[PDB]
DNA sequence: GACTAGATCAGAAGCAGTAGAGCATGCATAGTTTT
DNA sequence: AAAACTATGCATGCTCTACTGCTTCTGATCTAGTCGACC
């Protein structure tokens, strides 16, 4: 059922069956093969199918035993909702840790992250009331 | 004739249920 | 009133109907489609045997029996259903407007004479008996033919012919940029020109609001439960009709469907003996009852003969003062008794005399009632009922007799004996204040059955494939917050004055 | 509930003969006992009946001794009534030629009650003595009899052929009156009945009686006031508690019969469809929409159960009797053994009665019951006061029919003579009498005191079939027709007015 | 001659309403077992 | 000897399946009238 109408919601409210996005039929017909289900298609699982998937699939669509492709990672990155439970300092520390561990510092960007930069944009040092906006230093 | 139903001819247009309206 | 109501929805498809004066407002076409859908749903719930049709004029395509130009008959007269509502649902918005323009077309000329001719032809095709014939014209052009006078005369002649045939014409005018003036042209076409309906209207007609008010209660036409004989004596007999002014509304019975194709399945019950396994006709069985350690066997015919006391009808017994009747002796919903001159001539005069003199003397006619054959008698009281009319002269209480069922000795029950504790005047006064605070006016039509309303909402949602069912507001639920606000400190004072400090009613 | 009745009769020759113009006393006693046993058999109250006779040549008593306690037979011990007892009284009971003293009969009856009473919870014990008082009285043990009767709490009733008697009968009546005075006193004089009076009362089968279940709840006005209440059902349409059982015409057994349901499709092949593949649906206009039961329960209207709430208060005039709905009337009292609730409910009842107002309320029996909107109005009597609840209509249940007016109809306008004839008819057929001394209305034909004739007919037919297996059913008894018809005076007075009405009103069948 | 159209009677199907039977819920009461 | 757990009977509501009566639709029949073509 490709539309979340009342009937689909009723079938959801009973855990006795599972719903599949119509694209599954399209994939089956195009390949003429019985391609199994994957998290991308399904819109709800029975408890038993949930147990089956949890063994070969994480809580997110990304799988355990098969490599990933850019499209699949895009689907995964479109799955979950959001996460805003951090603070700038915590996020920065996480990013620095990741870069240091996995050796991505050679990338053109993020190379000033480890450095904190100050400027002489104030007539008096440590004075926020004397902003000197209107100069090339701002764009720098 | 007055106050007749525009959906079911021959029947008077019933006023909508108002529940309890305290004075 | 016998037959079916036939209704035709004419909708203009000119350019002026597809423009929105303000950004946040509905185009005339969208309003018309909403009204059509609302009437369809109301008809499905209320009268499912009525005929509705939908026609368009001003289009580029054509589809009609006469092969006229610029007239598209979208739906011919047939009973309402979900498929037709879904078919109309594809014109409900801007994308729906584009779809309508692609499918049929818009912005073409037309002649009202041809449109009315097609409507009359649609009426002629119907093979049932139609009690009413109605056309509603949804338009916002007050002068459809200002350039051509001949077309106007043809339209006037056709409208006159249709009126003569017995077809009602109604104009549901929609908002116009410059204002709608019925005075120009539509006076002659319209069936009835009200005195107040002569000024220029700057807003859509007040009939659209009534159309969009969804009716979700079955409307049953007048019908007599039985035609009986009232027998004052073995020689004096009059004919009466029995009606039910109050009848419990039940959900429509479920039907059994086959799961693989949703096709109905018929059921049959049969009884077969355990040993032989063959079918047993109803004539090969008896009836039994155990009493006093014995088995008593009777045939079915005798079992039914046990119930035969007297022939169907009402038998007069005497007259009783209305005081001796009791309100707490209610047994069964009351009925209405009215004269009937079809079977016996002269019944109306005697019935009127009895009603008048019963009202004058304040008496009720005691009678023995046997509705059908093989039904034991009951005792009924016919209480006179005068005619009462409201301000608008619409009758609210009909004239006749109210048939009230009286109980037998077996129908009452014995109550446990309870000692009486009377209340001191102060408690009664405080409770009088509480009662006076929560006073309100009651009418018989001030409440709705939540179960039936929810059932109809759910059925509509399932049929039309809506996102979620609409939730009905339950008017039977008490308004706790308002009552608390109004009463104020009265409740606390009453509880202090009537309940001991440590009572705990909940526990 | 339980009750043991020891019927002590006599079969002495003194009743074998009587005036030919009236039925013999023995026949009267036999008829009375037959009627009582019939009522007990067809009213399953679990009471028990034992039958003793004194005045028979046989001698069978638990206590024999010498010449005393002789000529008395305990025909039937204490068990539930059954048709075998009716057959026994039909034939086994036979007259006799010997006499006996009813005092000894009372002794043996009390002895039987005492012996057999143990082991069962029979809370009441009645002994009925059917004697003509012709035999002499051996008044030598009255004090011990009275002492035992008072100790055992046993009631005694007498049945005599008289309400022109011999001196011996007068002495018997005197001793009986003395005994009744000793047992109870003045009121005892009303416990001595005659055969005609008893036959009058025992001519009707016992009415179907059921016990109402006490329904507890809390009457709420707002969110802070609650009164604990108990509701009972006062008026309902009674139905037979037993239903007919279909049996096979040869073996006369229900075990050889059972029903089956078969589902088939709408096709010539007539395919068979199982019950596990039949879904529920409804019709929406010209189509059918599937709606499974599981989804129906999911989307159903769910309400908190056991609600008795006060929506509001309205003038009594706005609630009319013709709009009452339902099939029951409820009586609402304060919760048992609760003085505070009693005071609260009394205050509410008195307030509503004084202000001439009723309470519009919401009612729900339980979770599975549909909600209802009803009216509760006060009911104040000289001994008890309560609320009475009756259901009220919804919007969907009202029917708007239009009827022509008869007052202003030229075709059907009555004349003065016709109205006078109708007035005379109404005055002649009055069913209420206005006593001027008390200025009070008396009901000549009370309908609420008439037992349902349907059950009378049913029990008569069943009894006749049990006792006469091969015989056609009888007709309706005369007394049933008499009690469904008005007193003869009303019919007698109404003939002349009816003739006048026939003369003045032309009625032509079509 | 042939054929069509209007009116009418009878039978049948659909619908409404009542009655009767069956199925699930809860508790009253008592009995029986345990401590 | 007293308290807790369980069995069975009965009241209660709701739901589902036959039977009677009213209203409407169809078929069948009869009666009256029209048209083609001749004379």
């Amino acid at each position: 059922a490709g539309s979340e109408n009342i009937r689909v919601k009723n079938i959801i409210l009973s855990n006795k069956h599972d719903v599949v996005k119509p694209a599954w039929l399209l994939e089956c017909f195009k390949t003429k093969s019985f391609v199994p289900w994957q998290p991308r298609f399904m819109i709800h699982m029975c408890p038993s199918t949930k147990e089956h998937f949890a063994r070969e699939y994480d809580c997110y669509g990304d799988s355990y035993f098969i490599d990933t492709d850019l499209n699949q990672l895009k689907e995964v990155f479109s799955g979950i909702k959001n996460s805003n439970e951090q603070t700038p300092e915590e996020m920065a520390s996480l990013i620095a840790d990741l870069e240091y561990r996995y050796s991505w510092d050679c990338s053109p960007l993020s190379m000033f992250r480890r450095h904190t930069v100050y400027l002489d944009s104030y007539a008096v040092i440590n004075d926020l009331s004397t902003k000197n906006e209107g100069t090339r230093l701002a764009i720098k | 004739c007055p106050g007749e139903s525009l959906i079911n001819p021959g029947f008077k247009s019933k006023k909508p249920a108002g529940g309890v309206d305290f004075d | 009133y016998s037959g079916r109501d036939s209704l035709i929805f004419l909708v203009d498809a000119s350019k002026a109907m597809f423009e929105s004066q303000s950004e946040d407002e509905l185009t005339p076409f969208d309003m018309s489609i909403q009204c059509i859908q609302s009437v369809y749903i109301s008809k499905i719930i209320s009268s499912d045997r009525d005929l509705l049709a939908v026609v368009f004029y001003g289009t580029e395509k054509d589809k009609n029996s006469v092969n006229f130009k610029n007239i598209y008959v979208l739906q011919e007269l047939d009973n309402p259903g979900a498929k037709r509502i879904l078919e109309l649902d594809q014109f409900k918005g801007q994308q729906g407007q584009k779809r309508f323009q692609d499918m049929m077309g818009h912005g073409s000329d037309y002649s009202l004479s041809e449109v009315l001719w097609v409507c009359a032809n649609l009426f002629s095709d119907v093979q049932f008996k139609m009690s009413h014939k109605r056309i509603m014209l949804f338009t916002n052009e007050d002068n459809p033919h200002g350039n051509d006078s001949a077309k106007a005369s043809r339209a006037r002649t056709k409208a006159g012919d249709l009126r003569d045939t017995g077809i009602f014409l109604d104009l549901m005018h929609l908002k116009k940029p410059g204002g709608f003036d019925i005075s120009l042209f539509y006076r002659d076409i319209i069936s009835i020109a009200e005195d107040e309906d002569l000024r220029v209207h700057f807003e859509e007609s007040s009939k659209l609001e009534d159309l969009l008010r969804k009716v979700r209660a079955k409307e049953t036409r007048k019908r007599a439960l039985s035609r009986l004989k009232l027998k004052l004596n073995k020689d004096i007999v009059i004919s009466v009709g029995i009606y039910n002014l109050v009848q419990k509304a039940l959900k429509p019975p479920p039907i059994k469907l086959y799961r693989e194709t949703n096709e109905p399945v018929k059921t049959k019950t049969r009884t077969f003996n355990t040993s032989t396994g063959g079918l047993l006709l109803p004539s090969d069985t008896k009836r039994s009852q155990i009493y006093g350690s014995r088995q008593i066997i009777l045939e079915k015919e005798e079992t039914e003969e046990l119930k035969r006391f007297d022939d169907p009808g009402l038998m007069l017994m005497g007259f009783k003062p209305l005081v001796l009747l009791k309100k707490h002796h209610y047994l069964r919903p009351s009925l209405f008794v009215y004269p009937e001159e079809s079977l016996v001539i002269g019944s109306s005069t005697l019935f009127s005399a009895l009603l008048i003199k019963c009202l004058e003397k304040e008496v009720a006619a005691l009678c023995r009632y046997t509705p059908r054959r093989n039904i034991p008698p009951y005792f009924v009281a016919l209480v006179p009922q005068e005619e009462e009319l409201d301000d608008q002269k619409i009758q609210v209480t009909p004239p006749g007799f109210q048939l009230v069922f009286l109980p037998f000795a077996d129908d009452k029950r014995k109550m446990p004996f309870t000692e009486k504790i009377m209340a001191t005047p102060e408690q009664v006064g405080k409770m009088k204040a509480i009662v006076e605070k929560l006073r309100f006016t009651y009418r018989s039509d001030s409440f709705e059955n939540p179960v039936l309303q929810q059932h109809f909402r759910n059925l509509e949602a399932l049929a039309l494939d809506l996102m979620e069912p609409e939730q009905a507001v339950d008017l039977t639920l008490p308004k706790v917050e308002a009552m608390n606000k109004r009463l104020g400190s009265l409740v606390d004072e009453f509880k202090e004055l009537v309940y001991p400090p440590d009572y705990n009613p909940e526990g | 509930n339980k009750a043991a009745v020891v019927l002590c009769m006599d079969v002495g020759f003194t009743m074998s003969n009587s005036i030919p113009g009236i039925e013999s006393p023995f026949e009267q006693a036999k008829k009375v006992i037959t009627m009582f046993v019939q009522r007990q058999v067809f009213a399953e109250n679990k009471d028990e009946i034992a039958l003793v006779l004194f005045g028979t040549d046989g001698t069978d008593n638990p206590l024999s001794g010498g010449d005393q306690y002789q000529n008395i037979t305990v025909h039937r011990h204490l068990m539930l009534p059954d048709f075998d007892l009716l057959e026994d009284i039909e034939s086994k009971i036979q007259p006799g030629s010997q006499q006996a003293d009813f005092l000894d009969a009372l002794i043996v009856s009390m002895d039987v009650i005492q012996h057999e009473t143990i082991g069962k919870k029979f809370e009441k014990r009645h002994i009925e003595i059917f004697t003509d008082l012709s035999s002499r009285f051996s008044k030598s043990q009255l004090d011990i009899i009275i002492h035992s009767l008072k100790k055992c709490d046993i009631s005694l009733q007498f049945f005599l052929p008289f309400s022109g008697i011999t001196e011996q009968q007068k002495e018997g009546l005197e001793i009986v009156k003395m005994v009744m005075i000793s047992l109870e006193g003045e009121d005892g004089l009303d416990e001595i009945y005659s055969f005609s009076e008893s036959l009058r009362k025992l001519c009707v089968f016992k009415k179907i009686e059921r016990h109402s279940i006490h329904w507890p709840c809390r009457l709420t006005i707002g969110s802070n006031l609650s009164i604990r209440i108990a509701a009972y059902k006062s008026i309902l349409q009674e139905r037979v508690k037993k239903t007919w059982t279909v049996v096979d015409a040869k073996t006369l057994k229900k075990e050889d019969i059972q029903k089956e349901t078969v589902y088939c499709l709408n096709d010539d092949d007539e395919t068979e469809v199982l019950k596990e593949d039949i879904i529920q649906g409804f019709r929406y206009g010209s189509d059918i929409v599937p709606f499974s039961k599981v989804d129906e329960e999911q989307m159903k209207y769910k309400s908190e159960g056991k609600c008795f709430s006060v929506l509001g208060f309205c003038k009594s005039s706005q609630v009319q009797r013709r709009f009452f709905m339902g099939n029951q009337v409820l009586k609402v009292f304060a919760a048992r053994d609760d003085e505070a609730a009693a005071v609260a409910l009394s205050s509410l009842i008195h307030a509503l009665d004084d202000l001439d107002m009723v309470a519009i309320v919401r009612y729900a029996y339980d979770k599975r019951a549909n909600p209802q909107v009803g009216v509760a109005f006060p009911h104040i009597k000289h001994n008890y006061e309560c609320l009475v609840y009756v259901q009220l209509p919804f919007m969907e249940d009202l029917r708007q029919y239009m009827f022509s007016s008869l007052k202003n109809s030229k075709k059907y306008a009555p004349t003065e003579a016709q109205l006078n004839a109708v007035d005379a008819l109404i005055d002649s057929m009055s069913l209420a009498k206005k006593d001027e001394k008390t200025d009070t209305l008396e009901d000549l034909f009370p309908t609420t005191k008439i037992p349902n004739p349907r059950f009378q007919r049913l029990f008569q037919c069943l009894l006749h079939r049990a006792l006469h297996p091969r015989e056609p059913l009888p007709p309706i008894q005369q007394h049933i027709w008499n009690m469904l018809n008005p007193p003869a005076e009303v019919t007698t007075k109404s003939q002349i007015p009816l003739s006048k009405i026939k003369t003045l009103f032309p009625l032509i069948e079509a």
